[PDB]
């Protein structure tokens, strides 16, 4: 003698059964100075999410001598002049981000 | 939100709904007392499929009930859960049918079916979006039979775009329940034909069979019979009242159901069915629900669906379950019993499912059966007229009040027409 | 090849023929009547409460000189059908406002539904209590009958609204606060009617009783009406003057008479008399409150009334305001009438620090063995020192007794799992011992052997 | 009174005919 | 600057969507309620959620994307489940009637008043984006309300933009295994609204997708919620190209002029690969090498029609993940050396490759595996020609005596309509037995 | 104190409640609604309603009424004094109240 209710949607995503007695109350200070609308783009800044800080590869820096790049690319004549320059990008950035602070869950989106 | 309303006439019409409400007021929660106690959220989205509004916070179902006498209705409101319907929705009047399908169709019928006309106008024009008529009446009665058809035929006129079911219990060969059933019982089934739009009859010689040799229960009262039928329904309108997977709508079983227009006649019954005895010790598994659900005898006409071949047929599975099994089986047994299954209409076993088991089991079934086997009981039926017709016995009461030999002729000579019409589809091969 | 439905058969307990199937049903109905009571909803034992409350007793207060002072018990007796007026809190009246009817009562002996209480209405330029003829008094029923208090009043004649029989001016006990709930007093004899205003009213000296919203006499008369209660009658407003008409007029133009004398007899329909005095377990109770608890909250219903009590107390001691006790448990809704609340209050009357051990009782020495060995498990992933923060993280969500049947979602459980732990602030710390009462209780309400075992043994990780 | 006759309005069937030639036209080619 | 609009129409395509949303949802970093959990900022040079998302100005994001469906109870789900606060309100454009399986109903009488309404929502939302590359669209075909809107709104689209490309994503009946039983009639209708205005379409036939989850999923009581994500997956992939680095990309625009021969043999197939739970992933090879192989197998094409039986004609596969290039070649000249797969005379070249660099993302809860190598394969073939041939036998015979008939003509539509539907396909069938002979 | 709250205000506030109810739904409805909120979130299911939730609730319907004006209102809403409120008799002033 029971109903049950447990629908097709919601036993693979979930059911909300939250809102408790103060919780519709914290939200209405958060929208008392909070105005709904947008301004444009500032443009030149719409790009694409970049994966590598190298040029037609994907700088995976690991031991692997199979996926060093660093220890696959030293068969030119000389010191390639790419994936040095590209390692201290990495380390730098890392230091101004520390100055301002970001850990934005990766060096790449900074 | 496609709301319907129900129109039941006559007693053994009132009895069925009786017990409709009342197990489809426990699904959606509704007490005796009609003040909603419900647990779960979902049981209130769609509770104006069903039910109206009013001030106090008490829901007064949309129905229907009325008879030629006022007896009958003095008791269905007269135990409990009577008291939810509305008593302006009552109309009864003072004379009586006597098992004659003139006095309640033209005399009497004719001097009353006005105020019903008003009735139902008033709440059908009341939902936003009319979704059908629900009828319950029986064929071999005097109010029912009688008064149901000439109001079938009123309503329909008015509203030709609306689809319109019925649910009639057609008198068993076995066992007898009056002796004019014959001549009133044939001259309304050919008022069906032609206005109504889906026909899914019911026998009380099923209902005596399976309660003996599945439920096993030696003393069967008339409640134990409604409480089956009034699950019956209760399964067809379930996808339109509760969320799933693939809704069908009343109509969408029409479009499948039905494959030409004079056609249009359906078998019902209701799985699982299992004993108190063996109320645990089966497995409440696809499999089982499957099997059971073709058995010769499960069915709930008191034709064998075993001396013909079927034409179409829709399942609507209710209650949380897999979905790849539900296709294989249905695709398993249109296989191993080919002969059964009409050979020119490739694929012909629908499916549907719905979120919302009923309250009390785990897996439910609702069959749907249009079967070339239902001819049989026209056989009896149709057989029957003539011989009676011979000595024009019990005729002269007929002619009585105005209702003469013209149709009888005609009535009687539809019948034979649909069920030869009916038989030819057989033998038909591509 | 055992052949059914033979011919004459014995009963269910005879092996003839049958016997296998119908044997159960029997024991399914008695199946079936285990599981009723289980939720308080037998009609056997309301009614007892309809009809305990409603058939308790009361006592009269005297009379002191005869004089009807505010304060008081009186009971209204029907001169014309020698009874007296009754309530009935259980039978409704029709309408936007809740209401209660009344009738008439035939047997004499008070009893607390025969119980009114009067007090002043208005203010007046009267000092002493001395009630005064042509005054307003309002009639309420006793306390213990209803929590709210309760009126009577009325309204003018309608269509809509009307008598259920007597088809005149129609009275319920509401709960209207303004002016239908007024009252005065006025003399039998019309000879003294006019100069009665400013003499004090004799108690059991007649009555009549004026409404002054319609100045329509309340009064008795002979109709049938059935209810409950036995046998009574109908009680309606409605004044029975004299049919012959008196010229007013004719004797208003000469100036003879005045207005304020009436000029009409009424019938002894319309009498009323005020009547004063003639002279001047525990061990079942406490099952109830954990079982109607259990209802609301299933197994886990304890603990929030204990986490909804420590809401309304403050300081701790333990001893809260008695009436602030009987809120509280109106505030959680469970079906525990309010007959049964003073019994808690006056048997522990100096407590619910006292009373919630009471709730706990004795657990079975096997039960307690796998509650303080889950601990151990625990003790050894979290290592010394043990903090709440490690107890939610530790909560395994995925499997527990309900996910695995998907009775609920696991931020259901998960979030349920946290609200009885109480208002402990996250950083403070919880030793084993005290870990070891917070499962007793979860054990006190799930009956079940099985279902209790389960919940430790999957849920923290305990082999 | 009696309508059964299925021996066989005529201008739908004769459509069929000319349905049916197309396909094979199409078919042909 | 490049986006992308969704169409969403259909019990299978309402679903469908609610799945397709949730990949996407979990990939960019955008919680189920709306907000981002900030810790992404730092001048975020790259718009990775334009291709799907569009910004409200301060915090959430509105996709663009348009439901319809005639009946209430599917759109008003999503309203109050876990996804409430996520569309837009008034974007959830609801129907109030059931197309009740009669295509009729759902293409000249009920959506007309309503698909006004449609035309206007995809109006204002164009407007916004700037580089809209082009539509997708997921559509039921065997089913009524799916096809007739599906059809009507494709007509009104072509009329108003023209040459923008268009994709559409059809489910139609499987061989045996299937629910409607007028499906062949409703369905046969549709083939001649698509045939001629949506450029490209990749069979998805239901019965093909229990086999890949039972033969090695290892699931053998599947239900239409795990069905979806395999599908979804495919969209992941499909549409990845355009939203994140890559060494050779692959554009959209490179469909209507890289994998069609001719406008009017424009059918083709899809699969995927590798499908493994998340308990016997790890003990395999899963390399460059060994995962194009598993594409070409016949038993797991998503469409159940062997490819063994016809040729190729061209196709287009697309790596996402960490694939070294030059192994690409290496799996494509074994390929071709063997002879079970064989190739029309006509055309020397059919494949054409891309790598993409952001990993596969798995939903939680689901069942793949975590993997690190992964390809979505597509195929336009001349196998395709048996799903239209069996249809279309299941049709005619039927037909032959006016089996439901009824139901359609009493609505509105022409009886002659079907003379020529049939002669859809009769010419489609007939065109594609013609381009497999040898020169 | 800044000010005693006057009843006009009390008045006026109410104003915009009982007029924004029907707002929502249809005009027979906007009552089952009401019972709503308390179903929609109670596990006591007493019937019996908090000055905060009050709070929440009227927080709720777009009409931000401030604490000063909530204790003003609360008072006078009930008469036993208790600050405690039982849905039969709520709604019933809401409503099916013949003057302001
Ligand atoms: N694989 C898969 N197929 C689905 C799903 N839902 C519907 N379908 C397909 O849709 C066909 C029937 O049409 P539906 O999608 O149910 O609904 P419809 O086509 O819009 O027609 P209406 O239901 O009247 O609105 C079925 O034969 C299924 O094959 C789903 O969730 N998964
Ligand atoms: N199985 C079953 N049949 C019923 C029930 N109630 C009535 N009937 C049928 O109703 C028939 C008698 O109806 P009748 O009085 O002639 O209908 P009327 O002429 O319209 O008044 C009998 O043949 C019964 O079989 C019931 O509860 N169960
Ligand atoms: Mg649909």
């Amino acid at each position: 003698e029971k109903f049950f209710g447990m629908t097709t949607y919601q036993q693979s995503f979930s059911r909300p059964l939250k809102e408790t007695a103060h919780q519709i109350i914290a939200q209405s200070e958060k929208k008392i100075n909070h105005f709904a609308g947008t301004n444009e783009r500032p443009v030149h800044q719409q790009s694409t999410k970049m994966t590598s800080v190298l040029t037609a590869e994907k700088y995976k820096n690991e031991q692997e001598p199979k996926d060093n790049t660093s220890i696959q690319r030293s068969w030119l004549p000389y010191k390639d002049k790419a994936l040095q320059v590209a390692e201290n990008n990495l380390i730098k950035n890392q230091t101004l981000n520390q100055t301002k602070g970001f850990t934005p869950f990766n060096p790449l989106i900074t | 939100m496609r709301e319907i309303v129900h129109i039941q006439g006559g007693q053994c019409g009132n009895q069925i709904g009786a017990k409709f409400w009342e197990v489809i007021s426990d699904e959606h929660g509704i007490d005796p007392t009609g003040t909603y106690h419900g647990d779960s959220d979902l049981q209130l989205e769609r509770i104006n499929v069903y039910y109206n509004e009013a001030t106090g916070g008490r829901y007064v179902p949309r129905a229907i009930l009325m008879d030629l006498e006022p007896g009958t209705m003095d008791s269905v409101r007269a135990g409990p859960f009577g008291q939810l319907f509305r008593p302006d929705n009552f109309v009864f009047g003072q004379t009586g049918a006597g098992n004659n399908w003139a006095k309640g169709h033209y005399t009497e019928g004719a001097e009353l079916i006005d105020s019903v006309l008003d009735v139902v106008r008033k709440e059908a024009e009341g939902c936003d979006c009319l979704q059908g008529f629900q009828i319950t009446h029986s064929l071999g009665g005097g109010t029912g039979s009688g008064m149901g058809t000439l109001l079938i035929s009123k309503v329909r006129e008015e509203y030709p775009d609306r689809i319109m079911e019925t649910f009639s219990v057609v008198p068993s060969p076995k066992v007898s329940d009056t002796v004019v059933e014959p001549y009133n019982a044939t001259l309304s089934v050919h008022q069906l034909v032609e206005n109504a739009d889906e026909c899914m009859v019911i026998d009380n010689e099923a209902l005596y069979d399976i309660c003996f040799r599945t439920l096993k229960l030696t003393t069967p009262t008339y409640g134990d019979l409604n409480h089956l039928v009034s699950a019956a329904m209760s399964g067809v309108t379930c996808c339109l009242r509760f969320p799933g997977q693939l809704n069908s709508d009343l109509r969408k079983l029409a479009v499948n159901l039905i494959p030409f227009p004079r056609l249009h006649f359906f078998m019902i019954g209701f799985a699982p069915l299992t004993s108190r005895g063996s109320q645990q010790y089966r497995a409440l598994t696809v499999p089982e629900l499957t099997q059971q659900m073709f058995d010769a005898k499960n069915m709930m006409c008191a034709a064998d669906p075993r001396h013909g071949r079927y034409l179409t047929a829709s399942a609507l599975f209710r209650g949380r379950m897999s979905t790849k099994e539900v296709d294989e089986q249905m695709l398993n047994v249109q296989n191993k019993n080919s002969s059964y299954f009409v050979e020119w209409i490739p694929n012909n076993i629908k499916s549907s499912i719905c979120d919302i088991p009923p309250k009390g089991l785990k897996m439910a079934v609702t069959f749907v059966g249009n079967s070339t086997a239902i001819q049989e009981m026209f056989k009896r039926v149709a057989e029957q007229f003539t011989a009676m017709f011979r000595r024009k016995a019990f005729l002269h009461w007929y002619t009585g009040e105005g209702m003469d030999e013209m149709e009888f002729t005609e009535a009687e000579s539809n019948m034979n027409d649909l069920v030869s019409e009916y038989q030819q589809y057989q033998d038909a091969t591509a | 090849m055992h052949n059914y439905n033979v011919d004459r058969k014995y009963q269910y307990n005879c092996r003839i023929g049958n016997w296998s199937e119908e044997w159960e049903l029997d024991e399914y109905k008695m199946k079936e009547y285990l599981k009723n009571k289980e939720k308080q909803k037998l009609v056997s034992t309301d009614k007892e409460d309809r009809l305990k409350r409603s058939l308790g007793g009361v006592n009269l207060s005297y009379a002191n000189e005869g004089l009807v002072k505010f304060g008081y018990t009186v009971m209204i007796e029907s001169d014309f059908m020698n009874a007296v007026v009754a309530s009935n809190i259980w039978d409704k009246i029709t309408g936007t406002e809740e209401a209660y009817g009344v009738t008439v009562t035939s047997q004499k002996e008070p009893i607390v539904r025969t119980a009114f209480q009067l007090l002043r209405y208005e203010q007046d330029q009267y000092q002493d209590d001395v009630i005064h003829y042509g005054q307003n008094f309002k009639i309420a029923v006793i306390s213990r009958l209803s929590e709210k208090p309760l009126y009577l009043t009325s309204s003018h004649i309608t269509p809509q609204k009307c008598a259920k029989f007597s088809r005149k001016q129609e009275v319920s006990i509401s709960t209207n606060e303004g002016i239908n709930s007024a009252w005065c007093f006025e003399y039998m004899d019309p000879k003294l009617r006019y100069e009665m205003k400013g003499q004090p009213v004799r108690s059991g000296e007649p009555v009549l009783i004026k409404h002054i919203p319609t100045c329509q006499w309340l009064a008795t008369d002979n109709v049938q009406y059935n209810n409950e209660f036995g046998q009574e009658f109908e009680v309606f407003c409605n004044s029975y003057q004299c049919h012959n008409k008196t010229q007013n007029l004719i004797a208003e133009k000469v100036g003879r008479k005045t207005i304020e004398t009436p000029m009409r007899n009424q019938t002894n329909q319309n009498t009323f008399r005020i009547v004063t005095a003639l002279y001047p377990n525990k061990a079942d109770l406490l099952n109830k409150l954990r079982r109607a608890l259990i209802n609301k909250n299933g197994s886990n219903g304890l603990l929030f009334f204990k986490n909804e009590l420590l809401k309304q107390d403050k300081d701790n001691s333990g001893y809260l305001p008695q009436q602030q006790f009987k809120q509280t448990v109106q505030c959680h809704g469970i079906n525990f009438s309010d007959l049964d609340i003073k019994e808690v209050i006056q048997s522990f009357q100096e407590n619910y620090s006292e009373l919630l051990i009471q709730l706990k009782g004795t657990l079975s020495e096997k039960r307690r063995n796998l509650i303080n060995l889950a601990y151990d498990v625990l003790a050894e992933k979290l290592g010394q020192n043990v903090t709440l923060s490690g107890i939610f993280s530790a909560f395994n969500k995925i499997r527990h007794p309900d996910v695995v049947k998907k009775y609920g979602t696991d931020k259901e459980i998960f979030n349920n799992f946290v609200l009885s732990w109480g208002n402990l602030n996250p950083h403070i710390a919880i030793s084993r011992e005290q870990f070891e009462s917070y499962y007793h209780d979860f054990s006190a309400c799930v009956d079940k052997e099985d279902y209790f075992e389960v919940v430790l043994k999957n849920s923290w990780d305990i082999p | 009174q009696t309508a059964n006759q299925d021996i066989g309005p005529k201008k739908t069937c004769n459509e069929t005919n000319y349905a049916n030639e197309y396909y094979n036209m199409l078919r042909v080619s | 600057m490049r986006e992308v609009i969704s169409i969403h129409v259909g019990q299978g395509g309402i679903q469908v969507g609610n799945a397709c949303w949730e990949l996407f949802c979990l990939e960019h970093g955008i919680q189920p309620d709306g907000q981002m959990p900030s810790d992404k900022t730092i001048g975020g040079g790259d718009d990775a959620f334009n291709t799907f998302f569009s910004e409200t100005g301060a915090g959430k994001h509105v996709p663009r994307a348009v439901f319809l469906d005639l009946e209430p109870t599917v759109i008003d789900e999503v309203r109050t489940g876990t996804y409430r606060q996520l569309f837009h309100p008034e974007q959830l454009i609801s129907g109030k009637e059931d197309a009740a399986n009669n295509f009729a109903r759902g293409h000249y009488t009920i959506g007309k008043e309503i698909v006004d309404l449609c035309l206007d929502r995809i109006r204002k939302l164009a407007d916004n984006c700037t580089g809209l590359q082009g539509f997708l669209v997921f559509n039921s075909v065997g089913g009524g309300t799916g096809s007739g809107l599906g059809s009507l709104l494709l007509e009104r689209l072509s009329v108003d933009y023209g040459k923008k490309s268009k994709l559409g994503f059809t489910i139609y009946p499987s061989p045996q295994v299937s629910t409607a039983v007028v499906e062949p009639y409703n369905s046969i209708l549709s083939t001649h609204s698509l045939l001629e205005h949506t450029d490209v379409a990749v069979m998805l036939d239901n019965e093909a997708i229990y086999d890949i989850c039972r033969r090695n999923l290892d699931i053998e009581r599947p239900t239409y919620t795990n069905l979806n994500r395999l599908i979804a997956q495919v969209i992941s992939s499909l549409t990845a190209s355009l939203r994140f680095d890559g060494a050779l990309n692959v554009d959209i625009t490179e469909f209507q002029t890289n994998l069609v021969p001719y406008p009017r043999i424009h059918f083709m197939l899809s699969s995927y690969a590798p499908i493994i739970s998340a308990e016997k992933a790890y003990h395999e090879q899963l390399s460059v090498a060994e995962i194009t192989n598993s594409a070409f197998e016949p038993a797991n094409m998503m469409a159940k029609c062997d490819p063994r039986h016809g040729k190729y004609m061209a196709c287009s596969m697309m790596y996402r993940g960490d694939v070294v290039p030059k192994d690409v070649n290496a799996s494509i000249a074994t390929i071709k050396t063997k002879r079970t797969i064989q190739f029309v005379d006509w055309c020397p070249t059919g494949f054409k490759v891309g790598i993409n660099y952001q990993p596969p993302t798995v939903v939680p809860g689901g069942d793949l595996a975590k993997v690190m190598r992964a390809v979505c394969m597509i195929s336009n073939s001349t196998a395709i020609a048996e799903v239209f041939s069996r249809l279309d036998h299941k049709f005619d015979l039927m037909y032959a005596k006016r089996a439901f008939v009824h139901w359609y003509v009493g609505e509105g539509m022409e009886e002659g309509e079907f003379s020529e539907a049939r002669e859809d396909l009769a010419a489609l069938e007939k065109d594609y037995e013609e381009v497999g002979i040898e020169t | 104190d800044d000010l005693a709250i006057t009843k006009e205000e009390v008045k006026g506030i109410v104003k915009t409640i009982r007029q924004k109810l029907i707002q929502k739904t249809k005009g027979a409805n906007d009552e089952f609604l009401l019972r709503k909120l308390f179903k929609e979130f109670d596990i006591s299911n007493s019937g019996f309603l908090t000055l905060d939730e009050m709070n929440a609730m009227l927080i709720k319907l777009e009409i931000p009424i401030q604490k000063r004006y909530l204790n003003a209102v609360f008072s006078q809403l009930d008469r036993n004094h208790s600050g405690v409120i039982e849905f039969e008799e709520f709604v019933y002033y809401i409503v099916n109240d013949p003057y302001p």
